[PDB]
């Protein structure tokens, strides 16, 4: 690629964004378990947030 | 209702349109002063319709059109008070400004920065009508500091001259000394009444109104050049004659008088504030008229004349006649 | 001009000598106003707090602070 | 100074005019939403609690 | 529009125009010119845009937070429950702030609308304003910039001890 | 600019006073 | 926050692998892309902060500081590429790497959920700043100024280390989210007195406190332009951010420990503003104005009311933009006359009219002209200090006179009067310079349209 | 005399060799592309789309909701005769007091 | 502190019960940071001998990365083992001494009285 250097910061964004989403699944202890937001699962659904 | 408020806001937006025209320029204008003068002629004609239908019924209103900022219990909205004071002072200021700018198309004809001059003079007019159409103390403070800064930029027009820069910084200095008391007033009204709006100030109607009215008197002493804070208005004759003619005779210098006229429900129940206003206005109208008797610069004589008449306005506020004082402004 | 600015900024401390006049002026204009405004603001706030906890100060429509 | 102000106005308007036109097209043709009561058993998404289409797009896309 | 009971307006009573003079007022001519040149084209453009709205109609909702247990029935230093209690309290604090804003809007609208007899004709709005400001001041004043449900509970307990001691020493 | 054209300490000896007066470009009688 | 940490780290291979004519343009482009992405932090809620992970979170206090931090890097690159044009290529890349490393320390300073990680990043911000001042400063005094900047900060902050580890042992944690809910009242004692001092004096040095401010008119004067921008726009705000985090733990003792410091600030903003009336060095005039403006943020944090915190965060963001623009304007003259003396080059509106308009707008925002967010923060601190004591308005209002007086005198000396005859190298304003002025001023004026995003956690 | 030193270089004028210089670089193509990058990715991208983003934030710190929710509660208790705000934030039934 | 625990089996880098613990992953961020330290060591080794920093000695840079990842994997195993031993001894001591670790009654804030300090 003639402009390989102009993807170092955006891919480093996306990967970083990716890792943030990947951290959220480690902090999913109280997903659909808080007293404010707990509810019954709608059909064709397995988690409330991802 | 739909005609009154429409032409009310059309006057102000019509004044702001040549600022967008001068800021979005590429060419040399085909007589931008004629464009701004036509704009202010049409703004005068436009503002005469809500004035006529206030003479008809007495129709006052408030346009709190844009919710700007809620500091937890203080809802600052873009709020325009169309009462007797706005309905009379806006067409008088537009008519006077239209005459001043047709004068300025001749007096400033050799100036290569005439478009900047008409830009600054229109910005002064915009900030002054922000001042007199304001409904809360924040927007009135915007118009207040706006006419102070356009006073700075129009006194120090010939900025290579040392004395113009000196007189402009002098005028800013005395106005900020008045702004100490104005911000004292805003502070008192927020802390004791949870408002800067005029309606809640007038409806709650406090009896311990010594301190905020002293702050408003200090603000008017700064702005209208009463005694103690007077010499910047003779010093302000260093700017061009349309600057000394629009700003420093008729329009900006009455804003302190207009500020005390605007708070007439508080001054009508404070005899101590009326006494302070009466004494300060009489002191000013004596002292400046006495100083006028021996001057030889003609603009200084007319500046002491208009400060003497502002002292007379402060006198007739101090005898609990705010509407005669506002009639004397418009006169 | 360079000599003027170097005198006004950089030559001040290397030609300072602590003595009677400089100590009295540096303690008179340095901590004098600090003591003054401390006692004024402390007196005003003690008076205000003593009025407030007795129910004397009109704090009726005061809900912004 | 004139070259700077020409370039400043050009590079502001370069995306400013399409955004003003797009916001006009969204307000006319897509349009501002209408406040409804939540149905029984229906769980709204978090972007379905906002009124303007661009705000719904932000709350759905990024937040 | 809005809800006419939370923002109440009295009935408008305008007088019939009874002209005594023989000269025509320009205001009726300008009213007809504003109706023709301005009000009808603005109305047509708004009806066009509103038809475009009705071609695709979709809905947004008011978010409903169910009540969680408050700070009183949360154990000491139990962050999972007192966090929920604190979020409940902060939402209630923001809503009480906007209730005060509603009553201030009522008072200012009453003062302008009544005009010159505002001191007599706005006594009920002034009374509701004084009550809601006394309630807000007893509830949230002097907590500080680091306010919490614990701060408000401590202020409430101090106020209740003061009221209990004042009641008991008067009996 | 160099160090002996910058301001220095208080002159006491008369040659130091004359060197200061030469530095500030003024007469010794006026320094 | 890892979506902002990793692009800031990828700016390091972006600046070390670029072609020699390309190392400014690529870093400017991608730092502007990071600053465009910085608006995703505005997902703020009325009740909860935006809590990303165990390590990182952001409320509405840190969010404007983060957007300002990520916005200041492209502006520093624009400001610092002219005077480093003749520089060696590897030293130029090391300069850009120091600015990138400083931004990388700052964005996880403001988002540190735990207070000792806040301390580690907060003191990691010394090393790029110290290296930038003592390596790419212009004059001789940069070594001494780097020593003062280093050893006021560390002498204030090494007690803060002991204090934070003491809170760590006592409470069990230094999570700010835990310490919101486990905070105990700090009773009156001498132990808690020196506890309060150890928590607060590092941030008093960082603000700066009057009396501790002596590092600042050296470190902000002996630095290059990017160093002055990051010092006066971000690094003075680490102190206010740290105080707004740390006064949670210091109640109710702060309610009487603040009384001397408030005096030191309320009198200090009278003195330092007055110092700006008689300064010959324009960069030092902007430095003492920075001390004067940050004294209000010290008072607003120490009176700890909601209006005071709102005004203090508004005044910090506004002063960041304003003082950074003023330093850039002083550099725009210093690149032409090669002297920071303010009386040297006068009457510059006769030669640079659009740049004189930028001077005018920066001086009007300096004097807190409404409705700029400068005035919003100024006015809200004035409201809250009037509620604190009704006399303080005097010391406020007199300050608001002198704040006008140096802001226009700086305008009158530099831009007005008759120009200096012997100076003839006054070039027309480059497009880079006016671009830098507009990227300072146009965000500052657009924030007047929507100020609620810079009003902090308790809007 | 003093040591072997390069003399003081002159300050350069970017307008002499390039009258259309934007101040970024002495290579004119590099200079103009630096100008275009700064003006596009600074003004066209961050300022315009950033002000569009800030202008259309999804109810920033839920103020609008808190108006509408308040418009519920007053409307609930204008009707029932309930006071518009209690002075006690928490129910006094669920508060134990320290007796004396 | 734990000098008596690792004295019955002396000089064991990883004891047998360390095999009961899950090993660090090969995608451990700590292990990837140690690999980055190896890469920086390779770059400094090219810089101090005035080689082309990124290009010269890719076998040498790869052995730097390999050696730091290899040593750091065992160092992380020992780290995880020692914190596991720390928590194990903590919990066995808490279980073996209930007279020193009472179960404290968690009072709710309706009973807990705190002094209010007003900010005014
Ligand atoms: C045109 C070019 C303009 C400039 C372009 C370039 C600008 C520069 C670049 C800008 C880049 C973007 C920057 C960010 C902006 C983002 C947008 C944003 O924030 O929007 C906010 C805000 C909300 O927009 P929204 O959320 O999308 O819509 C909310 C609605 O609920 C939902 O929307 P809705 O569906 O209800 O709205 C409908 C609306 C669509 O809405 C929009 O388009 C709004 C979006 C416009 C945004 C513009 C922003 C740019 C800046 C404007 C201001 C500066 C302009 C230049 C200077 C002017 C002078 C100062 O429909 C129309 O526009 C049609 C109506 C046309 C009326 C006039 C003609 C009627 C008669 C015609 C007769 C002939 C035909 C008959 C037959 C017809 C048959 C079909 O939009 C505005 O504020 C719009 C601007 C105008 C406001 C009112 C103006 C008057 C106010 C007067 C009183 C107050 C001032 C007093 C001052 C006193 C003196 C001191
Ligand atoms: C990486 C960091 C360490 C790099 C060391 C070597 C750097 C070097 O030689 O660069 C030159 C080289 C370009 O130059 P060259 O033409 O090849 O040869 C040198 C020239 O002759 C240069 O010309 P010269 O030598 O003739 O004269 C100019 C002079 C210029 O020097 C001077 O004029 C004197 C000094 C000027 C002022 C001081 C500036 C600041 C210096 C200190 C930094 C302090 C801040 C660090 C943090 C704060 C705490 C202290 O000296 C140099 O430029 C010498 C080269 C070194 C420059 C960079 C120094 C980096 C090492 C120090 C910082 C990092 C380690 C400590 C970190 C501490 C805690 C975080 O740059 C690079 O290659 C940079 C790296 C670009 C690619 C990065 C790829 C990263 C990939 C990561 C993923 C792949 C691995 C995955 C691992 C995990 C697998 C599971
Ligand atoms: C969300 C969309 C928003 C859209 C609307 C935009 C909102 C405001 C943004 C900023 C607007 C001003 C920008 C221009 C000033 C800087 C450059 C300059 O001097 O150019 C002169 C130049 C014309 O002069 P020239 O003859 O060619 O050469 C200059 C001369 O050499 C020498 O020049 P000079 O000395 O003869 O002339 C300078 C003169 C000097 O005049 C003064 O210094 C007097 C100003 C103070 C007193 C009057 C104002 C007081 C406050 C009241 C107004 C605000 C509230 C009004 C509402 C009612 C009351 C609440 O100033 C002006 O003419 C500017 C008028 C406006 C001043 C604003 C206040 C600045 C004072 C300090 C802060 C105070 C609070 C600010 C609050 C802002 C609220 C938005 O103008 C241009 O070339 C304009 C370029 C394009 C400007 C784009 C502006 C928007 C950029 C934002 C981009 C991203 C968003 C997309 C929206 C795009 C919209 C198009
Ligand atoms: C040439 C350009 C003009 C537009 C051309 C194209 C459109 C043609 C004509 C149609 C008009 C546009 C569509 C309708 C307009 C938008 C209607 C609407 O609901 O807009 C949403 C709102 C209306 O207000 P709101 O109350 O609904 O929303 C505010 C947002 N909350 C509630 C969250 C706080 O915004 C606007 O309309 C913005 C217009 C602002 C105009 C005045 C700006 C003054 C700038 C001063 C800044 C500082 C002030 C400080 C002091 C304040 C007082 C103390
Ligand atoms: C900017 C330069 C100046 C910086 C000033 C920094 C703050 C000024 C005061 C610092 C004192 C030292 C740190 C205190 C940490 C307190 C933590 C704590 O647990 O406190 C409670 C503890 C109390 O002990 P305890 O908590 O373990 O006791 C158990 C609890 N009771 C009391 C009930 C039994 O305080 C101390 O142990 C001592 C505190 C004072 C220490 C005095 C020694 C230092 C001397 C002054 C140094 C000043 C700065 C030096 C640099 C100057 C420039 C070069
Ligand atoms: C943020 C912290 C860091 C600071 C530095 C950040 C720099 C990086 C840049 C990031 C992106 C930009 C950030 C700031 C964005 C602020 C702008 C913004 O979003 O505004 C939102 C505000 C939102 O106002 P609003 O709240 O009423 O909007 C209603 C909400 N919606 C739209 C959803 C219905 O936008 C406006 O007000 C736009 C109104 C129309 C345009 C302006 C018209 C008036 C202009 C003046 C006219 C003349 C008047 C008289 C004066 C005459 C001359 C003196
Ligand atoms: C007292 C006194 O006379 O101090 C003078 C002394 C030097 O003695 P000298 O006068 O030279 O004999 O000078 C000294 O002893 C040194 C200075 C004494 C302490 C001064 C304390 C206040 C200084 C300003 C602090 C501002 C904050
Ligand atoms: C110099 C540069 C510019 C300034 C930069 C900042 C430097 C100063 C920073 C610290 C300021 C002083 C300490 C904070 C003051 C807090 C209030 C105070 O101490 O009041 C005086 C005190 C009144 O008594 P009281 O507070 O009740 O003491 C009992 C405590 N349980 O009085 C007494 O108790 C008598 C005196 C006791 C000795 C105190 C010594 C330690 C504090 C100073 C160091
Ligand atoms: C590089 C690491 C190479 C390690 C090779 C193996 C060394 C070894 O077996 O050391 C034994 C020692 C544990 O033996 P122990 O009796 O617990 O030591 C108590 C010390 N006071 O284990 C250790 O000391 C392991 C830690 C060594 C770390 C060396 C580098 C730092």
């Amino acid at each position: 690629r003639d402009h390989w250097i102009h993807v170092l910061v955006p891919v480093g964004f996306v990967f970083g964004y990716y890792l943030d989403r990947k951290n959220d699944e480690k902090l999913a202890a109280f997903r659909n378990k808080s007293l404010l937001y707990k509810r019954e699962l709608k059909p064709q659904e397995e988690v409330t947030w991802k | 209702m739909n005609l009154f408020s429409s032409l009310t806001l059309v006057t102000l937006i019509l004044l702001t349109m040549p600022i967008a025209a001068i800021n979005f320029n590429t060419h040399k204008f085909t007589n931008y002063p004629l464009y701004v003068k036509t704009t202010i002629s049409c703004a005068f004609i436009t503002s005469m319709i809500p004035t006529m239908m206030f003479i008809h019924t007495g129709q006052e209103m408030i346009i709190s059109n844009w919710h700007w900022l809620t500091i937890q219990t203080l809802k600052l909205s873009l709020s325009f008070k169309m009462d007797f004071f706005s309905m009379m002072f806006v067409p008088v200021a537009l008519f006077v400004t239209w005459s001043i700018m047709e004068f300025s198309m001749w007096y400033m004809h050799s100036d290569p920065n005439i478009n900047q001059f008409f830009k600054y003079l229109l910005l002064f007019l915009i900030t002054m009508l922000i001042l007199v159409t304001a409904n809360n103390l924040f927007q009135l403070f915007i118009g207040w500091e706006g006419v102070g800064i356009m006073s700075f930029l129009l006194i120090g027009w010939w900025y290579g001259r040392t004395d113009a820069n000196t007189a402009a910084l002098q005028a800013i200095l005395y106005n900020r000394i008045g702004d100490i008391g104005f911000i004292l007033a805003m502070a008192w009204f927020l802390i004791n009444l949870n408002t800067w709006d005029l309606q809640q100030i007038f409806m709650l109607n406090p009896n311990d109104s010594n301190l905020p009215l002293m702050g408003l008197i200090l603000a008017a002493t700064g702005k209208s050049a009463q005694f103690g804070l007077h010499p910047w208005l003779p010093s302000a004759m260093e700017g061009p004659t349309p600057v000394s003619a629009l700003l420093h005779s008729s329009t900006m210098v009455v804003a302190g008088i207009f500020l005390l006229i605007r708070f007439y429900p508080l001054t009508e129940n404070n005899k101590f504030g009326q006494s302070i206003m009466l004494c300060l206005g009489a002191m000013t109208t004596l002292f400046t008229a006495m100083c006028a008797l021996t001057q030889n610069d003609i603009k200084k004589i007319i500046a002491f004349s208009t400060s003497s008449q502002l002292g007379l306005m402060m006198v007739t506020i101090g005898i609990n006649q705010p509407h005669l004082a506002f009639l004397h402004i418009c006169t | 001009l360079i000599r003027w600015t170097c005198a006004r900024s950089a030559n001040v401390y290397p030609n300072f000598r602590p003595n009677t006049k400089t100590s009295l002026l540096g303690a008179l204009f340095g901590i004098g106003p600090l003591i003054f405004w401390y006692y004024v603001f402390k007196t005003d706030r003690d008076r205000k707090e003593k009025l407030i906890q007795e129910g004397k100060l009109d704090r009726t429509f005061n809900i912004s602070y | 100074d004139k070259r700077f102000l020409k370039l400043l106005r050009f590079y502001i308007l370069l995306t400013g005019i399409p955004v003003v036109i797009g916001i006009t097209l969204i307000n006319v043709f897509i349009g501002e939403a209408e406040l409804a009561e939540i149905p029984e058993g229906y769980v709204p998404e978090h972007w379905e609690y906002f009124k303007h289409p661009i705000s719904r797009w932000i709350a759905r896309t990024f937040f | 529009s809005w809800d006419k009971d939370v923002y109440p307006e009295p009935p408008r009573r305008t007088p019939a125009p009874s002209p005594q003079t023989s000269l025509p007022n320009p205001i009726t001519y300008l009213t007809k010119a504003f109706d023709l040149l301005v009000d009808r084209p603005v109305t047509l453009v708004r009806e066009f845009i509103e038809r475009q709205h009705a071609k695709n109609k979709y809905y947004y909702y008011h978010r409903e937070f169910r009540r969680v247990p408050d700070i009183t029935e949360c154990h000491e230093k139990d962050v999972l429950c007192m966090f929920e209690a604190e979020m409940q309290w902060k939402r209630d604090y923001k809503v009480d702030q906007e209730i005060v804003n509603i009553i201030q809007e009522r008072l200012k609208a009453c003062q302008q609308r009544e005009g010159e007899s505002h001191r007599q004709n706005c006594a009920k709005e002034l009374q509701q304003f004084t009550q809601v400001v006394k309630a807000y001041q007893d509830r949230y004043h002097d907590l500080g910039a680091h306010y919490s449900a614990r701060k408000c509970l401590a202020k409430q307990k101090q106020r209740m001890l003061a009221e209990r001691k004042a009641t008991k020493e008067a009996a | 600019i160099t160090k002996d054209m910058l301001p220095g300490p208080y002159p006491k000896t008369p040659e130091e006073r004359a060197a200061a007066a030469k530095k500030y470009n003024m007469r010794v009688e006026d320094y | 926050m890892l979506k902002y940490i990793i692009p800031t780290m990828m700016l390091m291979p972006l600046t070390w692998l670029s072609k020699n004519s390309m190392i400014w343009i690529n870093t400017t482009l991608h730092s502007l892309l990071i600053s465009l992405t910085s608006l995703l932090l505005l997902n703020q809620f009325g009740d909860n902060s935006l809590n990303f992970s165990l390590t990182f979170f952001s409320d509405s206090l840190s969010t404007p500081l983060l957007i300002l931090t990520m916005w200041l890097l492209p502006l520093m690159l624009m400001a610092s590429q002219h005077h480093l044009s003749k520089e060696n290529l590897a030293r130029k890349k090391l300069f850009i790497s120091m600015l990138i490393l400083l931004q990388l320390f700052l964005i996880m300073t403001f988002t540190a959920t735990e207070l000792i990680f806040f301390y580690i990043m907060f003191e990691a911000t010394l090393v790029p700043t110290l290296i930038i001042i003592t390596r790419w400063g212009n004059q001789t005094e940069r070594l001494n100024a780097g020593l003062y900047f280093l050893f006021y900060t560390l002498a204030g902050s090494l007690p803060l280390l002991v204090a934070l580890i003491y809170i760590q042992n006592t409470m069990g944690s230094l999570n700010f989210l835990i310490l919101q809910y486990w905070v105990q009242p700090m009773p009156n004692s001498w132990s808690n007195t020196f506890m309060w001092l150890a928590c607060m004096m590092a941030f008093m040095v960082k603000m700066p406190l009057y009396g501790l401010h002596l590092w600042l008119p050296k470190a902000h004067v002996e630095a290059p332009i990017a160093g002055s921008m990051v010092l006066a726009a971000i690094l003075l705000k680490l102190g206010g951010y740290g105080m707004m985090r740390i006064t949670l733990l210091l109640n109710p003792i702060t309610d009487f420990m603040a009384y001397p410091f408030i005096m030191l600030s309320l009198w200090g903003m009278i003195m330092t503003s007055s110092i700006c009336l008689r300064q010959t060095d324009l960069k030092s005039l902007i430095a003492y104005s920075s001390v004067s403006h940050m004294a209000l943020v010290i008072v607003a944090i120490l009176i700890q009311t909601p209006w005071s915190y709102m005004g203090a965060t508004a005044l910090m963001i506004a002063h960041g933009l304003t003082s950074s623009m003023l330093f850039c304007l002083a550099n725009s003259n210093y690149e032409r006359v090669h002297s920071r003396t303010m009386i040297l080059a006068r009457g510059l509106q006769t030669l640079l009219p659009l740049m004189a308009a930028w001077w005018l707008l920066a001086s009007l925002t300096n004097l807190a002209l409404p409705p700029s967010i400068n005035l919003i923060g100024e006015l809200f601190v004035v409201m809250s200090t009037f509620s604190w004591s009704n006399i303080t308005i005097i010391l406020m209002g007199l300050n608001m006179v002198i704040t006008a007086l140096y802001s226009l005198y700086m305008l009158i000396t530099t831009q007005r009067g008759k120009h200096t005859h012997h100076i003839n190298n006054i070039l027309p304003s480059f497009t880079r310079e006016n671009a830098l002025m507009s990227l300072h001023m146009l965000p500052l004026l657009l924030l007047s349209l929507n100020p609620k995003i810079i009003l902090g956690p308790l809007y | 005399l003093r040591w072997q030193e390069d003399p003081e270089p002159e300050d350069e004028n970017l307008y002499e060799k390039n009258p259309d210089s934007h101040g970024y670089d002495k290579d004119p193509a590099v200079d103009v592309w630096n100008m275009r990058v700064v003006f596009f990715f600074g003004f066209s991208i961050v300022l315009v789309l950033g002000s569009t983003f800030v202008a259309y934030l999804p109810d920033y710190r839920m103020q609008e909701w808190a108006r509408r929710e308040a418009e519920r509660l007053v409307k609930y208790r204008e009707a029932h005769g309930l006071p518009l705000m209690e002075s006690n934030c928490f129910d006094p039934s669920k508060i134990q007091l320290p007796e004396d | 502190m734990m000098t008596g625990r690792q004295a019955r089996a002396p000089l064991q880098f990883l004891p047998d019960e360390a095999r009961s613990l899950p090993p660090p992953k090969l995608t451990d961020p700590r292990l990837a940071y140690i690999g980055f330290l190896g890469y920086c060591s390779g770059l400094i080794d090219n810089a101090i001998r005035r080689r082309p920093v990124l290009s010269a000695g890719l076998h040498r840079q790869f052995l730097y990365i390999t050696s730091f990842v290899f040593v750091g994997y065992y160092l992380l195993k020992r780290q995880d083992y020692m914190y596991a031993v720390r928590d194990h001894d903590m919990f066995s001591y808490i279980k073996s001494h209930p007279e020193d670790f009472p179960e404290k009654d968690k009072k709710t804030y309706r009973e807990v009285f705190e002094e209010f300090h007003p900010v005014r």
